[PDB]
RNA sequence: GUAAGAGCCUAGCAUGUAGAACUGGUUACC
RNA sequence: GUGCUCGCUUCGGCAGCACAUAUACUAAAAUUGGAACGAUACAGAGAAGAUUAGCAUGGCCCCUGCGCAAGGAUGACACGCAAAUUCGUGAAGCGUU
């Protein structure tokens, strides 16, 4: 089918830093880079020195995979699709071969048009269960360096006869001796071998995490960074969630708090939930084993 | 290879319908793949006797 | 009748494509709340206002894309239960006749 | 949706006759029939037409 | 084989006006030009439903 | 330009439209090339209208 | 305290007490920032505004020229007004727009003029180039060699 | 005994894309 | 940029005011893939002996044609070890409770 929708699905670092945006709507302008069925192309200018970005994929190919239509990054977290599927499950399995892709597209678009038109169709129930490591490397500030005109290919040959009037950049292109420079559109879409996603998951592997007990059954918790502006009667209230809490040794001369629970399971938990995440009394509460 | 369809058979499930799900959890259980045994297996063996 | 006449007009618009070729300026505004608020993301605001102009279509422009492509018919809606009677009994003699 | 113009007329008639016979034998068989045996009745009808033409 | 009967028809709903007007083609027959673009209605002497309603 | 862009888009490189709007084959055509390059009344009628205007 | 939370389009004229009382109870924990915001289609809430053309494009060009503008939000944190942008230059230049006579007037650029149309191959009315900035931009002394290196590395691939 | 592949077997017409992620921790009793 | 300022006040400059207010599918490109007959070998046209008119039917097969005409070999394909639910007798020999 065609698509024919109003107001595209965009993030905030592609839609520009101006709250006042002019965009044009073309009814069936291009085809999708994934679906190859034609859609409504929206085209705007992000800012002042930017590139005139436009939407690349359908409303449907962004409903299936919860991304922005031009940068193909997540709407909520802003990370590549392979990273978000790595920090979640992968149960979409969109077909890549031709006839199966258009058949699956027709049927999932029928499922979309047999619904409200507001939610991620299959990604919702798995989007309830969230806040993995992907929340701990999500970019806080907008990356406005994407919205930036291409390298002038006449200036690379030293023949840019426009000079100062050329809107294209006179600066270095990136070295092709780089994994970060292949980057197919469909490889970035389907979550297959995206090198940006490789570097983000590698950064992710390094990152701090809750760990297992050195010895069996030990529910002893070695808590560093307590501080003397807190009270131990509240800890219990913020801890009871887990189960009956075993031993609760308290030391304020090192500001370390040792804890004990019935089962080791609960102690692992309290690490997991607790490690590099929990803060109470506006003060970070750091945890270790033994 | 110069053809539109045809390579879609081994690559994936062709016109896949998911089995309808309800009233019983069936997310844990799985099936075991076939033994390869590529030192006895023949084209007649997969097909069965005529 | 109001619902059907609209689809009638949309079907009939194909019959004469350009006799009095089309005219377009309802350039409009939509107020959009981004729903992924950040201290620095919009710049500094909860909302943003976007002016949409419909792109002006070339009269001397042929169709853009191939439409003749065809895929097999998808699954139908979930099967309805049959609500039949209890299988009137069949005899060997009538089965043979 | 091609039109039955002049060279499709006998083929369309004999296409629709078979369909009417198929609907009638699907309605005429009782409840416990194996729902096979349509092709044989269609062959009996073609042979009955040949025997009508041959007198 | 080649010469064979049907035993099932071709289904409708997959061509030129069936779901999305076959994705809005720009091809149209000469039988699809405007023609008889005005429904004639029954007049008072012919058999208008006002006159048919009270009749025994 | 319109008529030979229509020729060159249909990959009919073995035909030639001269400047007086005669359509001639460059070579001797096969059966498949002759079945492929057979135009209808629209192309030829527009070509002959253009021949009259060029006269 | 009298009406359904959201269905839409009330047929009777409501009261402020019967429509804008808050919802009772605690929020459910099963929703994210995207799911808790009152979004309309997958990325936020889009509704048809009716802003004046001149005022819209005034604030738009004011941001695009300087970097500040007024807030087009409906309520936001309740308050009559505030500015959104690089806020420091708004109160610096007293919050002027592009369509108004400016405060700053200094350092104008210099260009040619031969406005007579009598000297052939000497006339340039509004096509006058600047006297300071110049055409074709050859890059540098080492930029050329490193671009030759990167094109040579491209040549080693195909 | 000619367009029917298949393959070849060499070509050619569409594209003006999207995308480049970097930050760190203490020890102690009978 | 131009004009007006009972503007400084000369014909030099400056000030004020008025009118004038956002082009560009941004490349003269770099790229990226799928593609021109047609030649190369092979290859040979359905209907139970042979020589043959054809009209259909079905769809992830198209071409020519403005065609809901008509052609394309009856346009091609279709040719299938065509196995779908569910069994019982009688004696005979051998071992067993
Ligand atoms: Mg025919
Ligand atoms: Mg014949
Ligand atoms: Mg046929
Ligand atoms: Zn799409
Ligand atoms: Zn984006
Ligand atoms: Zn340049």
């Amino acid at each position: 089918n065609w698509e024919d929708a109003d107001f595209p699905i965009l993030c905030q670092t592609c839609l520009g830093e101006n709250p006042y945006i002019r965009m044009t709507k073309e009814k069936y302008g291009k085809e999708c880079k994934i679906c190859a069925r034609p859609f409504t192309v929206f085209r705007w200018c992000p800012g002042v020195r930017m590139r005139f970005k436009k939407t690349e994929v359908c409303q449907t190919c962004s409903k299936l995979k919860n991304v922005c239509q031009t940068c193909l990054l997540d709407l909520e977290y802003g990370l590549p699709i392979q990273v978000r599927d790595a920090g979640l499950s992968f149960k979409d399995d969109m077909p890549k071969s031709d006839v199966n892709k258009e058949y699956y597209t027709q049927n999932m678009e029928r499922e979309i048009s047999n619904s409200d038109g507001t939610r991620p169709v299959g990604m919702l129930g798995k989007a309830t269960s969230t806040s993995d490591m992907l929340l701990k490397l999500a970019r806080t500030t907008p990356y406005y360096k994407r919205n930036r005109p291409h390298i002038c290919s006449f200036w690379v040959k030293g023949e840019c006869k426009r000079g100062e009037e050329c809107p294209y950049r006179h600066e270095k292109p990136t070295d092709p001796d780089d994994p970060l420079a292949d980057q197919n559109i469909k490889d970035r879409y389907y979550g297959i071998n995206d090198p940006v996603a490789d570097k983000l998951l590698k950064r992710a592997s390094t990152m701090p995490r809750l760990d297992p007990p050195e010895d069996k059954t030990i529910t002893t918790l070695y808590v560093g960074g307590l501080g003397d502006t807190i009270t131990e009667t509240d800890l219990r209230n913020h801890f009871y969630q887990f189960g009956e809490i075993r031993t609760i040794t308290v030391v304020q001369r090192q500001q370390c708090a040792f804890i004990q629970f019935a089962t080791r399971q609960a102690a692992e938990v309290a690490a997991e939930k607790s490690f590099n995440k929990l803060i109470v009394n506006g003060r970070r509460l750091n945890v270790k084993w033994g | 290879r110069k053809r539109k369809r045809g390579v879609d058979y081994n690559a994936e499930i062709p016109f896949e319908k998911k089995p309808a799900l309800g009233f019983y959890d069936t997310s844990e259980e799985n099936y075991q793949a076939l033994d390869a045994d590529f030192r006895k297996l023949r084209q007649q063996d997969l097909d069965g006797e005529l | 009748r109001v619902a059907l006449e609209k689809s009638v007009s949309q079907k009939v618009a194909a019959a004469m494509p350009v006799r009095a070729a089309d005219k377009l300026a309802p350039a409009q505004y939509i107020r959009y709340t981004p729903s992924q608020q950040g201290v620095a993301f919009n710049s500094g605001a909860k909302q943003r206002v976007i002016r949409m102009v419909e792109m002006q279509k070339d009269p001397m422009e042929p169709p853009r894309f191939k439409i003749n492509k065809k895929i097999p018919r998808g699954p139908p809606s979930p099967p309805a239960p049959v609500m039949h009677s209890p299988s009137r009994k069949m005899t060997v003699k009538e089965q043979q006749e | 949706a091609k039109t039955v113009t002049k060279q499709r007329v006998e083929s369309h008639f004999d296409l629709e006759l078979r369909a009417a016979v198929m609907h009638d034998i699907l309605d005429m068989m009782p409840e416990g029939i194996k729902q096979n045996k349509a092709r044989t009745i269609l062959q009996h009808l073609s042979e009955a037409w040949r025997c009508w033409k041959a007198n | 084989t080649a010469a064979r009967p049907t035993f099932e028809p071709a289904r409708g709903g997959r061509g030129k006006g069936e779901g999305d007007l076959s994705q809005l083609s720009k091809q149209y027959s000469s039988r699809d030009l405007p023609s008889h673009t005005k429904i004639k209605y029954r007049q008072t002497t012919q058999d208008a439903p006002e006159e048919v309603r009270n009749r025994d | 330009n319109m008529l030979n862009l229509l020729i060159h888009r249909k990959n009919l490189n073995y035909l030639h439209l001269d400047y007086n709007f005669n359509l001639k084959p460059v070579k001797t055509l096969t059966t498949k090339e002759r079945k492929k390059s057979r135009f209808g009344n629209a192309f030829h009628l527009c070509r002959e209208v253009l021949r009259l205007t060029k006269l | 305290v009298h009406l359904d939370p959201a269905v839409k389009e009330v047929q009777y004229n409501p009261t402020y007490e019967t429509m804008f009382a808050p919802e009772f109870g605690p929020e459910n924990p099963f929703r994210t920032q995207q799911m808790a915001a009152p979004r309309n289609m997958l990325s936020g809430y889009a509704e048809p505004a009716h802003i004046n053309d001149f005022m819209f494009e005034q604030q738009r060009r004011t941001f695009a020229t300087y970097g500040y503008a007024l807030d087009p939000s409906l309520d936001n944190h309740q308050v009559s007004a505030k500015y959104i942008g690089s806020v420091e230059e708004a109160e610096k230049n007293q919050g002027l727009t592009v369509f108004e006579t400016g405060q700053k007037k200094t350092e104008k650029r210099k260009k040619f003029k031969e406005n007579d149309a009598s000297n052939i191959d000497g006339f340039l009315g509004p096509w006058a180039k600047y006297v300071d900035e110049k055409d074709v931009a050859k890059p540098s002394e080492e930029e050329q060699k490193e671009l030759d290196e990167i094109t040579a590395k491209r040549q080693k691939k195909g």
